[PDB]
């Protein structure tokens, strides 16, 4: 969605991306145009835009939070459109608009407050990895890895909207050249045949896809379900893994870091060779994420804090199971509950019971 | 040349401490050796010149900064060697050759001393006298060692026949010689070796009695290796190998490095542990870190081992005096010449700096631990390290210590940690009293010490305070100078019994005392009454320095007396300061504004040179009023030639003392405040080294009979290295009491002539107004009162104090101008009594509270009312600040002196008219009061009151003053005064001194400078500008830099008029120049004086039109009552920009007028209908909600039927009331349909050709446009245009502009941009709108001010009409020449310059507009039209998408109306169309994402704003979405006709 919006735009868009990985898909679809970078620290900066608008050179600036107003007139799309030719001020400096120029504005951090005005002018493009992004790249991935074949049918009933239909027509196309070429002659009468039985049978098969979206789409909403609490269970330990740097300055994690485990788990399972049964697959899948992701945790993690992440586990397994109480009240009094004012009424009851203990 | 440098350096190792510059000052200059001794002090320890022959041909020996000299034993000469580095290392090895053999001689002395009985003090004072210092100590500690050696080496069998005792009484009667040698008279350098050598033997009493008495018999036992042994054998002939020196199992050689008289520091358990573990780190060739709290000893510790070992020292500080260029060679010189270099506090440096120093350290470290390779011991290969990118040199001698208080993991491995968190002060204090001589130190340092603690403790903590163990140390020395002078004393006139706890009472309550706030000393004598039980101190009687102080007191007219009396405090004070300048230079004088500080020491001077009959010569200086470059001189960077500045030229003047300067006490009084950036060359100066540090390299010494003195008021900005080196005064606000004020005033009043009848007079007054002046009487307690009140300022009591003695001699001079203008008859003594006491109740009214709020000016009243007896105004209703009193004696309402002035009609709201009213007639009395006696005063009040143009006004009324306006930035600096000065000023050198005054006779020049507080504070708390102003007002002259010289200001005044200090960039005034300025709260005017003003001004009006001349009162009255509930509503707190100012109403009467001017026979329906176009353009526009506007237009024709009732309705349910002069000639209110189609058309044409993107026009756009169109129309018209990012305001703006005429200007901003390039650009605009008649539309957004300058450069644009500061020489002459061109060009003469630029402020203010742009100070918001820009209402978005959607094709007919959908409440068709439904899902989306965005910002945030720009955009991707999918599905729909076409053609070749 967001190369969507990046593609088709009118005010210049701006990257908001923890990782680089916007950053070099912009690089890639644009080296064409001999794409340069530029950030607004850098001083040359004024003379890479301007040499880049005089032969409509693509631009992307990094460290946007730092913006610089001399970009304004650029952002605004103004044109002074004199004697036959696009014009443009630039401070002092007049410059002519080259077309075919684009300029994606780019940064790192997620949280930067814009100033109003620079809101209005750009398109805000985000990339920020969050508890639904991950869920769903999750459940994406499982049901391709696990499940190929309600993968497939997912597939099917995406093209069938608009894809399907552009096959068909170009298919349609094709039998309109070749008859015309042919002049619909009786000799020809094999391959046009043919080539009708097989757009039939296309029409056919289409034709059973639209009567059928209704029973596919229920398969593909139990499948989902099914298999929703594993991507669940996936987004809480990536989040849990990385909220750990408040514990210590040694507990960095990425994202990329966690796609490997989930990678590891999910092909490189020595448990999953022999099994073959979805909701026992499932079941080793789940209790494999979890262990896998604790050894690789704890492995370069320090042994008084081990118990932390151990508890930290539990209690996101605990969440995703089924059939269990949700046990929020005694957690809540385990974690914080304790240090709640009552000294009163602090009877030594029993001579084995200390005051504290009391 | 650089490389010259470097080989030079190499010849002589030490060069490297020097500096580039300086070695190429050495080299240039080695054939005079007159200017190395200002360098010899940096590469040697402690040799400061060298004692050269009479022809500076051969360097007979060395002296020390304390002036001991060494004297070589086979001089040198440095014409046999020519070249410096050969002839210096001779001379460094002739040193060190001489101090051995001085040792050896010293030696064979002390062991023929020490094995002796009962020495005999002269021989012994003989052999110290002959060596030095540390030579003698040395020898001490060396004959102590070889006899204890000795006496061990006898003790094998065990403790039998123990020589051991022997030793100790040997020790214990050298102990009983010195205390008797230093009770005596002994010279300095005499008495500092004494004191180095007791305090060494009583460490050598210590350790013998105890650490080698306990049954110790082993030479080798741990218990005597553990201690410091000396082991001398002359016999060796390498100097190097002569004394060697050994601490457990570590051996060194002593260095023998000249060091002079250093302080020998005490020897205590924490120093000896320090000593060891230092000397252990060293022997493993690993560094020494002893890290603790600042103040512990650790520095001071390595140093002193380093004197120990005879090894020159280094100490790098790393308060921001750090540099890297330095650092390395400096590195290198202690790894070549083999020196010590110990860093004061690690921690303080830069985490860069850090980390290369660490490098360094670390390869210097690692190089130091490889010369001590076990393998390789042998150190065949020279051991070398990287310094600088090149090979050097380690001597095995050379040792690096980091002081902290952690370390860097680099050098974690290599340094060894020591902890000295506590030193043992109680023994610091025993041996430093047993040194100075008392007979029972360790009982008076057991009481000293904890009572330290105690002062540390009880007292209450202050940045001045200081309790560490130095100054523990200094109170001790002083005490033992006291003894040794009250020995002195009793001895002209053995001497054992005196009271010695007494005496360190004195000393340290002399030392203390003086800078303890007035709560604290009752707990310092509680405290000492504590430790020291019944011991009381005495102070000395002084009974000349008493009655000199009497005599002058009285000359001075000021009060004296002694004890409890009234005035004891101070003149305690200043026996305190006389005391502490006997002790020390560099006194501090510190106390809050308004104490007794300047005159306290003016009266001790006076008094000191009336006693002892020396001249005292006082130089007053502040440090702040100019540059530190200026104070200290410059060096230029091309020619190196060296001006002196004002404290260098004043030293210089008295150390040459051309006129005799000596003889003469000279006092440099640093008035003004301390910050470390002046005070950096006066460290030199002010501790014992008292030498001035020229960079150029000249040193000037301060003679002794000069003393630095600051005036500074807080002493908070000052690092501790200043106060510490400073024995300070302070003087507490209790000190001045307001009864020696009354009395001074009251004297002055009857002796000083207030111009002798003017005396009777005088005298007169005083007399009657005596009784007020009392401990608990009407004044005082209206001082206490007010004091409880609030005010725009801070309070201070000297402040009301002087402005109330302003105004009774005011009274005065009243009273003899009455006597003037009535010869016969003159004033009576009843009548005068009168006039005098009302006057006085008047003065306290105005003085007092007269700084504060209409309210709280009737509490203050209320209270005089109730405590005083004098008559006061019976009516109960009208407040007493309303009256006066007249020159008869009797209170008179203000409202009677205020005249009815009729004004011109083509002057109605003119710039510089002003209308006489009850707040300008008191404020140009007050006004008038205050600038008889040249006081400078300040305005205070809400922007908009009024208050330039009544100080303005009243400024001009006076015929003998030349008014100047001075707009102060943020960025406002002396140099504009300076300029001020020699543009309208003159120097005359005439008089005794340079005087500057204005060039015209006989007028006084009033430098009035508005925003008097608007300049920035700097980083340490000051404004250059107001202590300039300051130094100006109190001391009546300042120095003029060029020529240093003090220029004495005359016929010189200052007013000043400022926005309160709570108003945004606006900061307080410091409370030492507020002092001298009084202010006066200028609120804004009451409803009866709008009433007035603005009826003048209608009725001024009303003249063009003849018809309506009865009606100006009644709209007056309407205007002022709705301008009344504006302002109790719609309060600043309710939104930033809700300000109402009587600016408003002139801005509305402005407009009125220019509506009128065309027009010609109005009725009151047209007058009534632009009345209330106005008030809604000018309160309606400003408001935010619905509900706001709704009300203001009910209460605007409620109040217009009000005051207008039998006028109709007909101007009532017009709800546009839409004005305008497109369709007509003139500006009628035209109907909204047809002016909406010519704007329609207009626009469309505007966007056809000047534009590039449609615009709509829906009603918001043609209100705005009208609002806009409006704003340019009137004079002086300035738009607040306040809206959301991206709603098109510039854009409408714009249009207007363009179909008006106007040609806009808008200034492109950039990084780069700076305040010069503002400056240009509003110069050009001014000239291109002044000079020409071409009118220029300002476009001004938020994101092209960066800085404050800026603002408040557009604001002074805005309210004066021009901007005084723009043109300054060529560029003012360009603007005369193109002025008067355009002058003759309209057919206007040019006259002079004044006129030409009041013309061309008048073409400015007519044909030029300032629109401004900003998202939602008081000043902006002022002084500009305030329209809201407004977010796109619903029915805004409608339009513009049902305009920007009609292209598409959008039409179903077969569409089916469902239920609900309400969003857009005036939907076209009540059955909604497809294409209604589609625009109205729209604006659907639009107003869900404002929902989301309200909902997401609800929880949590991270909310990013949304704009109609954002709609425009989802517009047009709807429209190029709809477009192209709509072209494929056709695209394909045609394909396959036509495919089914040619089927059917082959279908009948088929059949063919
Ligand atoms: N006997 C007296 N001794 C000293 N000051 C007296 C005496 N009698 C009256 N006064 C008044 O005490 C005041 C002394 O103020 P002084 O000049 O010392 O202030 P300052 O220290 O310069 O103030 P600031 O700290 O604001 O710079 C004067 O108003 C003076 O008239
Ligand atoms: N007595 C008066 N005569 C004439 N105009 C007056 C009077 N009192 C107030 N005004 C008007 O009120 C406004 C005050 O002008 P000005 O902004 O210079 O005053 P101010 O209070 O000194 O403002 P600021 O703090 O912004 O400098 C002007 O519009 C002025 O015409
Ligand atoms: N052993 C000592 N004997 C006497 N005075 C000492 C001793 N150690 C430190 N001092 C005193 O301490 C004061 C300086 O302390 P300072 O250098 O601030 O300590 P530190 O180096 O621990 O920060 C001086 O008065 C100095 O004479
Ligand atoms: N009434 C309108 N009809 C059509 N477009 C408009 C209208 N008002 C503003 N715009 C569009 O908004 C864009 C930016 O407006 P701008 O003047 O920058 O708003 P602001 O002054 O609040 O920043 C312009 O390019 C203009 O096309």
């Amino acid at each position: 969605e967001n190369a969507i919006m990046l593609k088709r735009f009118n005010r210049y868009p701006l990257i908001i991306d923890p990782s680089g990985q916007a950053t070099e898909f912009i690089m890639n679809e644009y080296k064409d145009r001999k794409i340069t970078r530029t950030s607004f620290l850098d001083d040359a900066f004024r003379k890479n835009l301007e040499s880049a608008l005089r032969f409509g050179n693509p631009l992307l600036v990094q460290d946007v939070e730092s913006y610089d107003p001399v970009l304004n007139p650029v952002l605004n799309r103004e044109v002074r459109r004199t004697g036959g030719r696009v014009l443009i001020t630039l401070g002092d400096q007049d410059i002519d608009l080259s077309p075919s120029f684009v300029i994606f504005l780019s940064t790192r951090d997620p949280t930067v407050e814009f100033p109003p005005d620079l809101c209005s002018r750009v398109t805000f493009v985000n990339f920020t990895v969050t508890r639904s992004s991950l869920q769903s790249q999750c459940l994406n991935e499982v049901l391709k890895a696990e499940r190929p074949d309600v993968d497939e049918k997912r597939s099917d009933l995406l093209k069938l909207q608009g894809e399907f239909q552009l096959r068909l027509r170009q298919l349609e196309k094709s039998l309109l050249q070749a008859l015309n070429e042919v002049k619909g002659r009786i000799l020809d009468d094999d391959t046009i045949i043919t080539t009708l039985e097989n757009l039939k049978r296309e029409a056919a098969e289409v034709t059973r896809k639209v009567e059928e979206t209704d029973i596919v789409m229920q398969e593909v909403e139990t499948v989902s379900q099914q298999y929703l609490p594993l991507s669940t269970a996936c987004s809480s330990i990536y989040f849990t893994m990385e909220s750990l740097k408040q514990i210590h300055f040694l507990y960095q994690y990425s994202l990329q870091f966690f796609l490997d485990i989930y990678h590891n788990v999910l092909y490189e399972n020595p448990n999953l060779k022999g099994v073959t049964d979805h909701t026992q697959r499932l079941s080793i899948i789940t209790k494999d994420l979890f262990q896998v992701a604790f050894n690789r945790v704890a492995r370069g993690m320090l042994h008084q804090d081990h118990i932390t992440f151990a508890m930290l586990l539990a209690r996101i397994k605990l969440k995703g199971t089924v059939g269990e109480p949700t046990y929020d009240a005694e957690f809540q009094h385990f974690l914080r509950g304790n240090e709640i004012v009552l000294s009163a009424g602090s009877t030594p009851r029993i001579q084995g019971l200390t005051v504290e203990q009391a | 040349l650089g490389e010259y440098l470097e080989r030079e350096r190499s010849s002589f190792p030490r060069f490297y401490f020097v500096g580039d510059e300086d070695l190429l000052e050495i080299i240039g200059n080695s054939k005079n050796v007159a200017k190395l001794q200002k360098h010899f002090k940096k590469m040697f320890a402690g040799v400061s010149s060298i004692i050269l022959n009479e022809d500076n041909s051969v360097v007979l020996g060395i002296s020390s900064r304390e002036g001991e000299e060494v004297m070589f034993k086979t001089p040198v000469s440095i014409t046999e060697h020519p070249k410096i580095n050969e002839w210096l290392t001779l001379v460094e090895k002739e040193m060190r050759v001489t101090l051995a053999k001085l040792l050896a001689e010293s030696v064979t002395e002390v062991e023929i001393f020490g094995k002796a009985t009962s020495i005999d003090p002269n021989t012994y004072i003989t052999w110290i006298d002959k060596y030095q210092a540390q030579l003698v100590v040395l020898s001490a500690q060396i004959a102590w060692s070889e006899n204890v050696e000795t006496a061990l080496s006898s003790m094998g069998g065990g403790g039998d026949a123990a020589p051991l005792h022997s030793v100790l009484s040997n020790v214990e009667v050298t102990l009983n010689v010195l205390a008797d040698s230093v009770l005596m008279e002994q010279p300095p350098l005499r008495r500092r070796k004494l004191e180095h050598l007791i305090t060494e033997l009583v460490h050598q009493r210590d350790v013998t009695r105890s650490l080698i008495k306990s049954k110790i018999d082993n030479a080798k036992s741990f218990e005597w290796l553990s201690q410091m042994r000396f082991y001398f054998d002359p016999k060796q002939t390498d100097v190097l190998q002569q004394l060697s020196i050994q601490m457990a199992n570590a051996k060194f050689n002593y260095g023998f490095e000249y060091l002079g008289v250093q302080d020998k520091l005490v020897q205590t358990p924490l120093t000896d542990r320090c000593y060891l573990t230092m000397t252990q780190a060293l022997e493993a060739r690993l560094g020494g870190s002893p890290f603790g709290p600042a103040g512990t000893g650790k520095t001071e510790s390595v140093k002193a081992l380093g004197h120990q070992l005879g090894r020159f020292v280094l100490v790098f500080n790393c308060d921001e005096t750090f540099d890297f260029q330095a650092m390395g060679r400096i590195f290198v010189g202690l790894c070549q010449v083999g020196a010590w270099g110990c860093f004061d506090e690690f921690n303080r440096l830069e985490e860069r700096m850090l980390s290369a120093v660490s490098q360094q350290v670390q390869c210097i470290q690692e190089a130091l631990r490889e010369h001590s390779n076990p393998n390789y011991d042998k150190t065949s290969a020279p051991i070398t390290c990287e310094l600088l990118n090149k090979q050097v040199k380690v001597s095995p001698d050379m040792a690096i210590f980091i002081t902290m208080n952690n370390l860097p993991d680099n050098l974690k491995k290599l340094f060894r940690s020591l902890a000295m968190t506590k030193p043992d002060r109680q023994l610091i204090a025993q041996v430093m009293l047993y040194s100075q001589g008392f007979r029972t130190a360790e009982v008076l340092a057991n009481k000293i010490v904890p009572f330290f603690k105690l002062c540390d403790e009880q007292l209450s903590s202050q940045s001045h305070y200081d309790f560490g163990l130095r100054a523990l140390k200094s109170v001790l020395v002083s005490a033992g100078n006291v003894k040794r002078e009250r020995i002195q004393k009793i001895k002209r006139e053995i001497a054992e019994n005196l009271p010695e706890q007494e005496i360190l009472i004195q000393s340290v309550c002399e030392t203390m005392v003086p800078k303890l706030v007035a709560e604290d000393i009752p707990l310092l004598f509680s405290l000492l009454s504590d430790v020291f039980p019944g011991v009381q101190y005495h102070r000395g009687e002084m009974t000349a320095l008493r009655e000199e102080l009497k005599k002058v007191c009285q000359e001075m007219y000021l009060t004296y007396g002694d004890g409890e009396e009234v005035g004891g405090m101070w003149v305690e004070k200043v026996l305190q300061l006389y005391q502490i300048t006997q002790i020390n230079h560099g006194l501090m004088m510190v106390g809050p504004s308004g104490s007794g500080k300047s005159m306290a020491w003016r009266v001790l001077l006076k008094a000191l040179e009336r006693l002892e009959g020396v001249e005292g010569v006082a130089h007053i200086i502040d440090p702040k009023a100019i540059s530190k470059d200026h104070l200290y001189g410059t060096l230029d960077p091309n020619t190196r030639e060296w001006t002196d500045g004002l404290f260098t030229h004043v030293l210089r003047k008295i150390i040459d003392s051309v006129r005799g300067e000596l003889q003469k006490r000279q006092w440099i009084v640093f008035d003004g405040d301390v910050d470390p950036e002046w005070v950096e060359n006066l460290n030199s100066v002010l501790d014992d080294n008292k030498l001035l540090t020229l960079p150029n390299g000249e040193r000037l010494s301060l003679p002794p009979n000069v003393r630095i003195m600051f005036e500074v008021q807080d002493l908070k900005y000052a690092t501790l290295a200043t106060v510490s080196r400073c024995g300070m005064v302070w003087f507490s606000e209790d000190v001045l009491s307001t009864d020696m004020i009354f009395n001074n005033f009251l004297a002055r009043l009857r002796s000083i002539p207030l111009d002798s009848p003017m005396l009777q007079i005088q005298r007169d007054a005083a007399t009657i107004m005596q009784p007020y002046f009392t401990s608990n009487g009407l004044v005082t307690k209206a001082l206490e009162h007010a004091f409880q009140l609030e005010h725009i300022m801070d309070l201070t009591r000297l402040r009301c104090l002087g402005s109330l003695f302003s105004m009774l001699h005011q009274a005065c001079r009243n009273v003899a101008q009455y006597n003037a203008n009535h010869p016969d008859f003159p004033m009576q003594i009843e009548q005068l009594e009168r006039y005098i006491q009302r006057y006085l109740v008047y003065a306290i009214l105005w003085s007092l509270s007269g700084d504060s709020r209409l309210k709280m000016r009737a509490e203050l009243g209320e209270y005089i009312r109730r405590i005083t007896t004098v008559p006061l105004p019976t009516a109960p209703n009208i407040p007493i600040i309303d009256y006066e009193v007249s020159i008869s004696g009797e209170w008179s309402p203000w409202q009677a002196k205020v005249p009815q002035i009729e004004v011109e009609t083509h002057k109605v709201a003119a710039p510089d008219v002003v209308v006489p009213t009850l707040d300008t007639v008191r404020h140009e009395a007050l006004l008038y009061t205050w600038l008889a006696e040249h006081k400078p005063l300040v305005l205070c009040g809400p922007p908009g009151s009024g208050k330039t143009m009544t100080l303005f006004s009243a400024l001009r009324a006076l015929p003998d003053m030349e008014v100047v306006g001075l707009n102060f930035s943020s960025a406002t600096t002396p140099e504009l005064l300076l300029k001020t000065f020699d543009h309208y000023c003159e120097y005359r050198r005439t008089p005794n001194g340079v005087v500057l005054a204005p060039v015209q006779l006989g007028k006084w020049l009033v430098l009035f400078c508005d925003e008097i507080n608007l300049p920035d504070m700097d980083k340490y708390g000051t404004q250059r500008v107001i202590s300039f102003i300051r130094q100006m007002v109190e001391h009546g002259g300042f120095y003029r830099t060029s020529d240093q010289t003090w220029v004495k200001l005359e016929r010189i005044q200052f007013v000043g008029a400022c926005n309160p200090p709570t108003d945004p960039g606006r900061k307080p005034l410091s409370h030492r120049f507020l002092r001298h300025v009084p202010v006066v709260y200028v609120d804004y005017p009451g409803p009866a004086s709008l009433t007035q003003i603005y009826g003048t001004f209608n009725r001024a009006m009303l003249r063009l039109i003849p018809s309506l001349r009865t009606y100006a009162e009644p709209l007056t009255a309407a205007m002022v009552e709705f301008y009344t509930m504006s302002q109790e509503r719609f309060t600043q707190d309710t939104q930033p920009h809700y300000i109402y100012s009587p600016r408003e109403m002139t801005r509305w009467v402005r407009g009125i007028f220019e509506a009128l001017r065309p027009l010609e026979t109005l009725p009151v329906e047209g007058l009534i209908r632009i009345w209330a176009h106005e008030a809604l353009r000018l309160f309606q526009d400003r408001l935010v909600e619905d509900e706001e506007r709704r009300w203001t237009d009910e209460n605007i024709d409620t109040v217009a039927l009000k005051h207008f009732p039998n006028i109709d309705r007909e101007k009532a349910m017009s709800r546009p009331i839409l004005y305008s002069n497109w369709l007509s000639k003139d500006y009628i209110p035209v109907d909204q349909e047809e002016l909406r189609d010519y704007v329609k058309a207009r626009l469309k044409v505007f966007y056809e050709e000047e534009l590039d993107v449609p615009l709509v026009l829906f009603n918001e756009v043609l209100d705005h446009v009208l609002r806009i169109d409006r704003i340019f129309r009137q004079p002086q018209g300035h738009l607040l245009l306040i809206g959301v990012s991206g709603a098109g305001k510039t854009t409408l703006s714009r249009f207007v502009a363009w179909m008006n005429g106007l040609s806009v200007y808008q200034i492109k901003v950039h990084r780069k941009y700076t305040g010069e390039d503002f400056d240009e650009d509003l110069r050009t605009v001014l000239r291109r709108s002044g000079c020409k008649n071409e009118k220029i539309a300002f476009i001004m957004d938020e994101s092209n001010v960066l800085d404050s300058g800026f603002l408040e450069r557009m604001n002074t644009l805005l309210a004066n009409g021009e901007v005084p500061g723009l043109f300054e020489g060529d560029e003012y002459a360009t603007l005369m020449t193109q002025c008067k061109e355009g002058a003759q060009k309209e057919g206007l003469m040019l006259d002079s310059h004044e006129e030409l630029y009041k013309w061309f402020t008048s073409q400015v203010i007519r044909n030029l507009h300032v629109v401004f742009t900003m998202n939602p100070s008081p000043a902006l918001f002022n002084r500009c039209v305030l329209n809201w820009f407004g977010d796109w209402s619903t029915e805004a978005l409608y339009q513009v998408g049902k305009e920007f959607t009609s292209k598409m094709d959008l039409e179903k007919p077969n569409y089916i109306v469902p239920d609900y959908m309400p969003v857009v409440y005036d939907k076209l068709p009540q059955p909604p169309s497809h294409r209604e439904a589609i625009v109205n899902s729209c604006v659907f989306v639009h107003q869900t994402l404002h929902q989301a965005n309200a909902r997401l910002a609800k929880r949590g945030g991270r909310t990013m704003a949304i704009t109609p720009r954002h709609y425009l955009d989802f517009i047009n991707h709807y429209a190029n979405l709809f477009h192209e999918k709509r072209s494929e599905l056709e695209e394909q729909q045609m394909h396959l006709n036509v495919g089914l076409r040619k089927i059917k053609e082959t279908v009948d070749q088929v059949e063919e």
